[PDB]
C-alpha cells in the first residue's frame, strides 16, 4: 500500500498527464456498470419510430395488440416523459 | 467455403451480409430483394449444376432487374423511331412530355 | 527483433491463410492475403542488406499487383450478381484474371521469375514458409472454384511450369534456387489435376511440404546454400546422408517412395478423363528433376568430394540443432506407400 | 444539463416522426396515383409512336414474372424533359 | 414476354387535396386519430398485395375521408389553424418547438367545439390490427413453384466391399 | 450549381491577384512521422462513423469495439514510444 | 447536365492515363490528386456523400500527402525528364484522341450495348425512397459497430500490426 | 441573389483580415509600450491599402531555378481553401446549408499541406526543403487531434452539421463541457496556423505571392476563431434575430483573435522537437482518453442525441 | 452507370499497364498501384449506392485501410532502396542473377 501509493504519487507529481488519461479510460470502461441510466438509451433508440408501423390482420385471437393508436393495450413510454 | 469452422461454432462473421436480399440496417430494401430471394429459395437444396438450368428463369429477372440492358434498348429504340418521326414531320410531343401541364 | 514483435508478425502470418480458408466473403480472403504478404515482408529483410532489400521489393511488387487483379475480378463479380462469392454464372473473363492473379502469386510459369531470385536473397527459415506456408490460401481459394474454372489455360500453365522447372533445376547450382523449380513443378502438378480432383490437390501439397521441410532443415544444420557446401556433409555431418538421399529421390518421384504416388495418382485421374498426352509429357519430364536430384545425391552420399582443415575443429564441436520433426518427417516421407490407399 | 436536453431533443424528435407516421398513407396514395398516370402516359404516346415498326408489342414487359416491378426514374422521365429527368437525378445532392 | 397491365386515366383520378406541408403536419397529430381505420387498411393492402394498382379503391378513400378532416376543420375552429400553420412554415424544418402556444389555441378550440384529444407521446408509432373483408393474397411474389431436392439415399451403413480397391491392395 | 460557382468564383479570384502581382508594373525521422499519421488517420476514418453508430441499439457492443479501437491504438502509440520513435534525437 | 458524370469519368481517365505514362513521381502525385478529387465528385453524384467527403479527408489528405513527402525527402529530380516530358505529353494527346475514336467504334458497334450515349443523363439513379429517412452511407458504414464487427476488428489489427512491421523494417 | 451573397461574404471577411493586420500591430504596439501605426491615415485605417499597393507595385524576382506552374499554383490554392472554407459557416444562416461541413472544413483545411510543400521543393534549395518538410511534419501532427476533438465533441449533437450546434446550445455552451477538448482545440489552431508559439517556419516569395500567403493565413485565424465561438461558444439564437446572433457571434471572434495576438506578444517560441512532444505525449493521450469518456457519457447518460 | 463503369475499368487497365511497363523510377509504379486502389474503391461505392445495399459499404472502407497498409510498405521498401543506392532506379536492383 505504502509503495505502491508512494509511487502513484510521484506519478501525480511527474507525469500528471498519463494519470489523468489512464483514470479516463478507467472511468469510461467503469461507470457504465454503476449507471442505471444506461439501459435507457437501447430503450430510446428501440422506441424511435423510423420507419412505418405495418399492421396486422385481425384474426380473432389478439387481444393484446390495439385497433387505435389511443387504446391502452399496446406499449406506453411515459417513462421518457418521467426521465 | 474450404474450413466450415463457421458453421461448425454456429455463429457468423462474414455470411449475412453476403448479397441484396439479406438484412439491411433500418429494414431499406435493397434494389433487386425479390428477384434475388426468389432465385436463391428456388436453387435451394439442389445446388449448382441442376440450379444453373432448371432456375434459369428466375436468374434471367434477377440479371434483368439487376443491369438492365433489355429495358434501355428498349427506351432506346422508342427514342430513336421518336426522332427519325420528329425529323421528318410525322409526329409531335405532347404537352406533359414537351415540360408543361397540370401537376398533382 | 523482440518477442512482442515476433508474436504480433507471426501471429499476422498465420491468421492471413486462416482467414482465407475460413471465410466465405472474397473481400475477407484478400485480407488474408494483404495479411500475408504484410507480416511476411520484415522477416524477408531482416538481414537489412542489399539482396534482401531487392528481393522484398520484387515480392511486394508482385503480390501487390496480383491482389490488385483479384480484387478487381471480385468487384466485377460483386457489379455482375449483387453477390460476393463467385457462382456459375460470372464472365468467364473474370476467372480466367483470377488464375493469373493466383498463379503469380504462387509461382507458376510464366508467372515465375520472381520466385527463385527472392528465394536466393532470403535465408533458408524464409524460404521454408515462403514455399510451404504461402501456398495454402492461393490454393484454397482455388480449390472453392474448381468445378468453373478453364482446363485449357489451367493445363497450359501447370505443363510450362514443369518445363521450365526441369530446365531451371538442370542449371542452378544453389540449394535455394533448385528449392524454388522444384516448387514450381509440383505446383504444375497440382494445377493440372486441380479442375478433376482437388484432394490430390491436397494430398499433393502435404507430400511436398512433408518432403521440404526436412530438406530445409537438413540445410540449415550447416548453412549450406551450396553444392560444394553440401558436399562437405560427409565430414560435417554424415548421419544425415541415408535420409537426404531418400528424401531428394522420393521428390524426384521413385516409385518406391512416397513422393511418387501423386504423380500415379494424378496420371490415373487424368487418364480416366482422357489427358493422356499431358500426363505423358509431364510425367517424361519429370525425370529431369530426377537427373538434377541425383546429381546431388552424388555430390552429398555417394563421392567425396575434396574437404577443408578446420573441418577438424568442426568436428571437434558437438551440435544439438536437429529436432525429433526431421526424423519423423523424412520417415513420413521416405516409407508410406504401404499407406497409400488411406491417404488417397 | 446536457443530458437533460437531449433527453427533450428525443421526444422532439419522436414527435416530428409520428406527424410523418401519421401522413405517409395519403402520400403513398398519391405517389401510386402520380407514377401510375405517368407509365400510362408513356404508353399512351408509345402507341402511336410505334405503330409502323415491325414485331413491337406495345407494353410488352422484359420479365417472365407476372408480377409488379417498381419502373426506374429514366423509364418515367424518358420520354419527359431533361430539366425533370436532371431534377429526378440531380435534385436532391444539389443543395435544395 | 407478358403485356404489361395498368388503369385507365378515367380512373385514378379523385380531388386531391391541394393543401400544403405546414398545414399537413400542424393537422397530422389529429389525422393519425380521426382517419386512422382507412389509412391502415390501405397501408394493409399496398403491403400484403405488392401492387399498387391493387389499392386504388382505398387511396380514393384516403383523400377523401382526409378532405372530410380538412372540411371538419374549416367550417369550425379555422382561425386557430391558420396562424398556428401560418407559424409553422415560418421555420425550415417546420419544427413545433416554437408554435407551442398557437398549438395550445388549436387544441383547447378543437377539444371545445369538437371531441378531438391529442394523441400521446409514442401512441401513433405502434402496431394495430386491423379488420376487412378483403382476403389474403396466396403467391403474392408469383413464387414459381419449387423444384424437387435430389432423392436422399438411406439404408443402415455397412462397411466397404472388399476394401479399397485400390491396386493390389487387398484390405 | 452554388457550389460551383463559389469555388469557380474564388479560383478566379486568385489567379486574377496573381496576374495582377505581374502585370501592374535524409532523416528516417520525418517518414516514420508520416507513417504514425497514416497509421492514425486510417483510425480516425474507422472512427467518425460513431455519430450514426450510437444510435442503433447494440450499445454493449459499440461501447466494446470503440473502446478496443481506443486502447489498441493507445498501445500501438505506447509501443512506438518505448521504442525511440518520439525523439529526435539523431 | 447529363453529360456530368461522363465528363467526371473521362477526366479520371485521363488522370489514370497520365498516370500510366509516368512523367515524374510529383506530377504523378499532382495527377493522383486531381484524379481523387474528380472520384470523390463522381462519387457524390451517385449520392456516397460520406464515401467521397472521406476520400477527400484521408486518401489525399493522408496518402498523397506522405507520397509526396516520401518522394521529396527521398527521390532527386534529373534533368533529362523534360524533354521526355514534353514527349509524353504529346503521347497523352494521342491516347486521348485514340480512346475518343474508340468510344465512337463502341457506340457504332453496341447502341444499348457499351454505352448509351442517347441514354446518357439517364441511367444513373435506378431507383430511391422518395418519402425515406435513414438511408444515407453513413448507416451503412456505422455498422461495423454493430454488424460487422469482424471487418472492425480485420482493420484495427491490421493497423495495429502496421506500427511494429514500419519499425521492423525501417530499423 | 446568389451572387450579391457572396460579394457580401466575400467583401468584408477580405477587408476584415486587411484591418486585422493593423489591429495585430496596434495591440502589439500597446503591449510593447508604443502606439502603432498613427498617421499614413486617420489612427492607421490607410496602412493596409498602403502595404497592399506597395507589394502589388514592387517587380517580382522570380526564382530562376523553380517551377511557374508550382509557383502559382501554391498561393492560388492556399486562398481558395481559405476563401472556400468561409462558405458553410452558419451565422447563424449558412450561405451553403451543408451536411457533414465540419468534414468539409476539416478537408479543405488538411489541402494546404500541399502548397506548403510544393512552394519548398519548387525553390531549389534544401534548406527550404527543410523547412518544409518540418512545418509540413508539424500541420500534419495537429491535424489529428484538430480532428478527433471534433469526433468526440460531435457526439452531444448527434450530426456532422454546423446548423444543429446552434440549437445544442440553446441553453448552454460547449464549453463547460470539454473545456479540456478546448485547450487543446485553441491550441492546435496556432500550431496548424503555423502561429506563435508555433511559427517555426516563419521565424522566400515575392509580393504578390506573399500578399496571398499573408491573406490565407490571416483569413484562417478568423475563421478558426469563428469555428471555436459556434462551437465552444454557442451565441444567442433567437428564431427572429439572426441580428443578434451575428453581432454576438463577431464579439467571440474578435475576442478569440485578439487572444491569439496577446498570445504572439506575450510567449517566447517552441523547439520542433518540443513541439511534437507536446502533441505526441500531452494531447494525443489526453484526447483519446476524453474520446473514450464521451463515447460511454451518452450512454451511462441516458442523453444519446437524435439525428434529425 | 455503363459509360462510367467502362471508363473506370479502362483506368485500372492503364494503371496495371503503367505498373507492368517500368519507366526508370518506382514511385510511379506505386503510384499506379494506389491509381488501381482508388478506381476499385470508386466502383465498389458506386455499385452499392447503385443497389442501394447499405449491407456493404464498410468494403471500401476495407480496401482503402489495407491499401493504405500496403502503400506504408512499399514506401518503407522504397525508402531503403534509396538510402542503400542514391536513387529510386530499377536497374540497381540487378542482383539475384546468380
Ligand atoms: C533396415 C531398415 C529397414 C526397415 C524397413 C524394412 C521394410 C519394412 C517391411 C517390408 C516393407 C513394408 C511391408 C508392407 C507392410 C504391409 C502394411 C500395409 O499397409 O499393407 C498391408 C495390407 C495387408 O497385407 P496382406 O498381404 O494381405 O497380409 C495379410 C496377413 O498376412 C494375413 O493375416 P492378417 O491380415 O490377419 O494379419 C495378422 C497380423 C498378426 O501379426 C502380428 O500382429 C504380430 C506383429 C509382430 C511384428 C514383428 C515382426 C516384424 C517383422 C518385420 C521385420 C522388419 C525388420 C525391422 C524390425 C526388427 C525386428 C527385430 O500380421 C501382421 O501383424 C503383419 C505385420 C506387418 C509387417 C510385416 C509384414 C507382414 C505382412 C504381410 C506383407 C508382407 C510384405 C509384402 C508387401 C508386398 C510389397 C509389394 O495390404 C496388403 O495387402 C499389402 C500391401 C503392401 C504393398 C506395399 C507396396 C510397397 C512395397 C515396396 C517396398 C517399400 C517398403 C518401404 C521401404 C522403403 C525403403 C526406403
Ligand atoms: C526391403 C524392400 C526394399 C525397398 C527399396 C529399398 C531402397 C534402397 C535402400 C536405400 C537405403 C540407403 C540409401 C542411402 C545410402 C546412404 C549412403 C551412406 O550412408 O553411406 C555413406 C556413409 C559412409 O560414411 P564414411 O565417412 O565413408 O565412413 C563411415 C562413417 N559413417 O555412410 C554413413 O556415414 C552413414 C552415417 C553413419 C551413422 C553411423 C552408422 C549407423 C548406420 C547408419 C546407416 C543406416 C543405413 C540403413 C540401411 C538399411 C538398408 C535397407
Ligand atoms: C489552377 C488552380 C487550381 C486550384 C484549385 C483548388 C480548388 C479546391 C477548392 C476546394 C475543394 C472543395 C471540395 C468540394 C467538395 C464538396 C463536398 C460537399 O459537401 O458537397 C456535397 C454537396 C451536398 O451534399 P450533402 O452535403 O452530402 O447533402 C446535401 C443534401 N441537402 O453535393 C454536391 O455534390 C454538390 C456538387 C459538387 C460540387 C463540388 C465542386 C467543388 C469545386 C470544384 C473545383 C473545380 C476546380 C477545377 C478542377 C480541379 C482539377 C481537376
Amino acid at each position: 500500500a505504502g509503495r505502491i501509493s508512494a509511487f502513484l504519487k510521484n506519478a501525480w507529481a511527474k507525469e500528471p498527464v498519463l494519470v489523468v488519461s489512464f483514470s479516463v479510460w478507467g472511468l469510461a470502461i467503469i461507470m457504465p456498470m454503476i449507471s442505471p441510466y444506461t439501459k435507457y438509451a437501447s430503450m430510446i433508440n428501440k422506441a424511435t419510430p423510423y420507419n412505418y408501423p405495418v399492421p396486422v390482420r385481425d384474426d380473432g385471437n389478439m387481444p393484446d395488440v390495439p385497433s387505435h393508436p389511443q387504446d391502452p393495450l399496446g406499449p406506453s413510454l411515459d417513462w421518457l416523459k418521467n426521465l | 467455403p474450404f474450413l466450415d469452422i463457421q458453421k461448425k461454432l454456429g455463429i457468423s462473421l462474414d455470411r449475412h451480409f453476403m448479397f441484396l436480399s439479406a438484412e439491411q440496417p433500418y429494414k431499406n430494401a435493397a434494389r433487386c430483394h425479390a428477384f434475388e430471394k426468389e432465385w436463391i429459395e428456388c436453387a435451394h437444396g439442389i445446388g449448382g449444376t441442376r440450379a444453373k438450368k432448371e432456375c434459369k428463369i428466375e436468374f434471367d429477372d434477377f440479371e434483368e432487374c439487376l443491369l438492365r440492358y433489355k429495358t434501355m434498348r428498349r427506351m432506346h429504340d422508342i427514342k430513336k423511331q421518336r426522332e427519325k418521326l420528329m425529323k421528318e414531320g410525322k409526329y409531335t410531343p405532347p404537352p406533359h412530355h414537351s415540360g408543361r401541364e397540370e401537376p398533382r | 527483433m523482440n518477442p512482442i514483435t515476433l508474436a504480433i508478425i507471426y501471429f499476422t502470418i498465420f491468421l492471413g491463410p486462416v482467414i482465407t480458408m475460413s471465410s466465405t466473403n472474397l473481400m475477407l480472403m484478400w485480407v488474408g492475403l494483404e495479411f500475408s504478404l504484410l507480416a511476411i515482408i520484415p522477416m524477408l529483410i531482416n538481414k537489412k542488406n542489399p539482396r534482401s532489400t531487392e528481393a522484398a521489393t520484387k515480392y511486394f511488387v508482385t503480390q501487390a499487383t496480383a491482389s490488385m487483379i483479384i480484387l478487381l475480378a471480385i468487384v466485377l463479380n460483386y457489379k455482375q450478381l449483387g453477390t460476393w462469392m463467385f457462382q456459375q454464372q460470372t464472365n468467364g473473363l473474370i476467372l480466367n484474371m483470377t488464375l493469373m492473379a493466383l498463379s503469380m502469386k504462387l509461382g507458376l510459369a510464366p508467372f515465375h521469375f520472381w520466385l527463385p531470385e527472392v528465394t536466393q536473397g532470403i535465408p533458408l527459415h524464409m524460404g521454408l514458409i515462403l514455399l510451404t506456408w504461402q501456398k495454402i490460401a492461393p490454393l484454397s481459394i482455388l480449390i472453392q472454384i474448381y468445378p468453373l474454372l478453364n482446363s485449357t489455360i489451367i493445363l497450359m500453365l501447370a505443363i510450362t511450369s514443369i518445363f521450365m522447372g526441369a530446365w531451371g533445376g538442370l542449371n542452378q547450382t544453389q540449394m535455394r534456387k533448385i528449392m524454388a523449380y522444384s516448387s514450381i513443378a509440383h505446383m504444375g502438378w497440382m494445377l493440372a489435376i486441380l479442375p478433376y480432383n482437388p484432394s490430390l490437390t491436397l494430398l499433393n501439397l502435404m507430400i511436398y511440404i512433408i518432403l521440404t521441410a526436412p530438406m530445409f532443415m537438413a540445410l540449415m544444420l550447416n548453412n549450406s546454400m551450396t553444392i560444394n557446401s553440401i558436399s562437405l556433409l560427409w565430414n560435417k555431418t554424415p548421419a544425415m546422408l541415408t535420409m537426404i538421399s531418400l528424401m531428394l529421390l522420393s521428390l524426384g518421384g521413385l516409385p518406391p517412395l512416397t513422393g511418387f504416388l501423386p504423380k500415379w495418382i494424378i496420371i490415373t485421374e487424368l487418364m480416366k478423363n482422357n489427358c493422356l498426352i499431358m500426363a505423358t509429357l509431364m510425367a517424361m519430364m519429370a525425370l529431369l528433376n530426377l537427373f538434377f536430384y541425383t546429381r546431388l545425391i552424388y555430390s552429398t552420399s555417394l563421392t567425396m568430394f575434396p574437404t577443408n582443415n578446420n573441418s577438424k575443429m568442426m568436428t571437434h564441436q558437438t551440435k544439438t540443432k536437429p529436432n525429433l520433426m526431421f526424423s519423423t518427417l523424412a520417415i513420413m516421407s521416405t516409407m508410406t506407400l504401404p499407406l497409400a490407399p488411406q491417404l488417397i | 444539463r446536457m443530458m437533460r436536453w437531449n433527453q427533450e431533443r428525443r421526444r422532439l424528435l419522436i414527435e416530428d416522426l409520428e406527424a410523418r407516421i401519421a401522413l405517409m398513407p395519403l402520400f403513398q396514395a398519391e405517389k401510386d396515383r402520380r407514377t401510375l398516370q405517368i407509365l400510362r402516359e408513356n404508353l399512351e404516346e408509345e402507341a402511336i409512336i410505334m405503330k409502323d415498326v415491325p414485331n413491337w408489342k406495345v407494353g410488352e414487359s422484359v420479365f417472365h414474372t407476372t408480377r409488379w416491378v417498381p419502373p426506374l426514374i429514366g423509364e418515367m422521365y424518358g420520354l419527359r424533359t431533361k430539366e425533370e429527368m436532371s431534377n429526378a437525378n440531380f435534385g436532391f445532392t444539389w443543395y435544395t | 414476354p407478358g403485356i404489361v397491365e395498368l388503369p385507365t386515366l378515367e380512373e385514378l383520378k379523385v380531388e386531391e387535396v391541394k393543401v400544403s406541408s405546414a398545414v399537413l403536419k400542424a393537422a397530422a397529430h389529429h389525422y393519425g386519430a380521426q382517419c386512422d381505420k382507412t389509412n391502415k387498411e390501405f397501408m394493409l393492402c399496398r403491403w400484403e398485395e405488392k401492387d399498387p394498382r391493387r389499392c386504388l379503391k382505398e387511396g380514393k378513400l384516403v383523400n377523401g375521408c382526409a378532405l372530410n378532416f380538412f372540411r371538419q376543420i374549416k367550417s369550425h375552429c379555422a382561425e386557430p389553424f391558420t396562424e398556428y400553420w401560418t407559424c409553422l412554415d415560418y421555420s425550415n424544418m417546420q419544427l413545433f418547438r416554437h408554435c407551442r402556444q398557437q398549438q395550445a389555441k388549436f387544441d383547447q378550440c378543437v377539444l371545445d367545439k369538437l371531441g378531438w384529444v391529442r394523441p400521446d407521446l409514442g401512441q401513433l408509432s405502434k402496431v394495430t390490427k386491423v379488420k376487412t373483408d378483403r382476403p389474403l393474397p396466396e403467391n403474392p411474389y408469383h413464387s414459381r413453384a419449387r423444384p424437387e431436392p435430389n432423392p436422399v439415399i438411406e439404408g443402415d451403413l455397412k462397411p466397404a466391399k472388399h476394401g479399397t480397391r485400390f491396386f493390389f491392395w487387398t484390405v | 450549381m452554388n457550389l460551383y460557382t463559389v469555388i469557380f468564383i474564388n479560383i478566379l479570384l486568385s489567379l486574377t491577384l496573381i496576374l495582377v502581382a505581374f502585370w501592374l508594373p535524409f532523416s528516417m525521422k520525418f517518414f516514420l512521422v508520416a507513417i504514425t499519421f497514416l497509421l492514425f488517420d486510417l483510425e480516425i476514418a474507422l472512427l467518425l462513423p460513431l455519430p450514426w453508430a450510437i444510435q442503433t441499439i447494440k450499445t454493449s457492443t459499440m461501447m466494446i469495439m470503440a473502446f478496443i479501437l481506443v486502447t489498441i491504438l493507445s498501445l500501438g502509440l505506447a509501443y512506438e514510444w518505448t521504442q525511440k520513435g518520439l525523439e529526435w534525437t539523431e | 447536365m447529363n453529360n456530368y458524370i461522363f465528363v467526371l469519368s473521362s477526366l479520371f481517365l485521363v488522370g489514370c492515363l497520365g498516370l500510366a505514362l509516368k512523367p515524374s513521381p510529383i506530377y504523378g502525385g499532382l495527377g493522383l490528386i486531381v484524379s481523387g478529387f474528380v472520384g470523390c465528385l463522381m462519387v457524390l453524384g451517385f449520392g456516397g456523400s460520406f464515401l467521397g467527403l472521406m476520400v477527400f479527408l484521408i486518401y489525399l489528405g493522408g496518402m498523397l500527402v506522405v507520397f509526396g513527402y516520401t518522394t521529396a525527402m527521398a527521390t532527386e529530380e534529373y534533368p533529362e525528364t523534360w524533354g521526355s516530358n514534353w514527349l509524353i505529353l504529346g503521347f497523352l494527346v494521342l491516347g486521348v484522341i485514340m480512346e475518343v475514336f474508340l468510344i465512337c467504334v463502341l457506340n457504332y458497334y453496341d447502341e444499348v450495348g457499351v454505352i448509351n450515349l442517347d441514354g446518357l443523363g439517364d441511367w444513373l439513379m435506378y431507383e430511391v425512397d422518395d418519402v425515406g429517412v435513414m438511408l444515407e452511407g453513413g448507416i451503412g458504414v456505422a455498422a461495423m459497430y454493430s454488424c460487422a464487427t469482424w471487418m472492425m476488428v480485420v482493420a484495427g489489427w491490421s493497423l495495429f500490426a502496421g506500427i511494429f512491421i514500419i519499425i521492423e523494417i525501417t530499423r | 441573389m446568389f451572387f450579391i451573397n457572396i460579394l457580401t461574404l466575400l467583401v468584408p471577411i477580405l477587408i476584415a483580415m486587411a484591418f486585422l493586420t493593423l489591429v495585430e500591430r496596434k495591440i502589439l504596439g500597446y503591449m510593447q509600450l508604443r502606439k502603432g501605426p498613427n498617421i499614413v491615415g486617420p489612427y492607421g485605417i490607410l496602412q493596409p491599402f498602403a502595404d497592399a499597393m506597395k507589394l502589388f507595385m514592387k517587380e517580382p524576382m522570380r526564382p530562376l531555378t523553380t517551377s511557374m506552374s508550382l509557383f502559382i499554383i501554391a498561393p492560388t490554392l492556399s486562398l481558395t481553401l481559405a476563401l472556400s472554407l468561409w462558405v458553410p459557416l452558419p451565422m447563424p444562416h449558412p450561405l451553403i446549408n451543408l451536411n457533414l461541413g465540419i468534414l468539409f472544413i476539416l478537408a479543405t483545411s488538411s489541402l494546404s499541406v500541399y502548397s506548403i510543400l510544393w512552394s519548398g521543393w519548387a525553390s531549389n534549395s534544401k534548406y527550404s526543403l527543410f523547412g518544409a518538410l518540418r512545418a509540413v511534419a508539424q500541420t500534419i501532427s495537429y491535424e489529428v487531434t484538430m480532428a478527433i476533438i471534433l469526433l468526440s465533441v460531435l457526439l452531444m449533437n448527434g450530426s456532422y452539421s454546423l446548423q444543429t450546434l446552434i440549437t445544442t446550445q440553446e441553453h448552454m455552451w460547449l464549453l463547460l463541457p470539454a473545456w479540456p477538448m478546448a485547450m487543446m482545440w485553441f491550441i492546435s489552431t496556432l500550431a496548424e496556423t503555423n502561429r506563435a508559439p508555433f511559427d517555426l517556419t516563419e521565424g522566400e516569395y515575392a509580393a504578390g505571392p506573399f500578399a496571398l500567403f499573408f491573406m490565407a493565413e490571416y483569413t484562417n485565424i478568423i475563421l478558426m476563431n469563428a469555428l471555436t465561438t459556434i462551437i465552444f461558444l454557442g451565441p444567442l439564437y433567437y428564431i427572429n434575430l439572426p441580428e443578434l446572433y451575428s453581432t454576438n457571434f463577431m464579439m467571440e471572434a474578435l475576442l478569440l483573435s485578439s487572444t491569439f495576438l496577446w498570445i504572439r506578444a506575450s510567449y517566447p517560441r517552441f523547439r520542433y522537437d518540443q513541439l511534437m512532444h507536446l502533441l505526441w505525449k500531452n494531447f494525443l493521450p489526453l484526447t483519446l482518453a476524453l474520446c473514450m469518456w464521451h463515447i460511454s457519457l451518452p450512454i451511462f447518460t441516458a442523453g444519446v442525441p437524435p439525428y434529425m | 452507370m455503363p459509360s462510367t463503369f467502362f471508363n473506370l475499368t479502362m483506368a485500372f487497365s492503364l494503371s496495371l499497364l503503367g505498373t507492368l511497363m517500368f519507366r526508370s523510377h518506382l514511385m510511379s509504379t506505386l503510384l499506379c498501384l494506389e491509381g488501381m486502389v482508388l478506381s476499385l474503391f470508386i466502383m465498389t461505392s458506386v455499385t452499392s449506392l447503385n443497389s442501394n445495399s447499405m449491407s456493404s459499404m464498410p468494403i471500401p472502407i476495407t480496401i482503402l485501410v489495407f491499401a493504405a497498409c500496403e502503400a506504408a510498405v512499399g514506401l518503407a521498401l522504397l525508402v531503403k532502396v534509396s538510402n542503400t543506392y542514391g536513387t529510386d532506379y530499377v536497374q540497381n536492383l540487378n542482383l539475384l542473377q546468380c
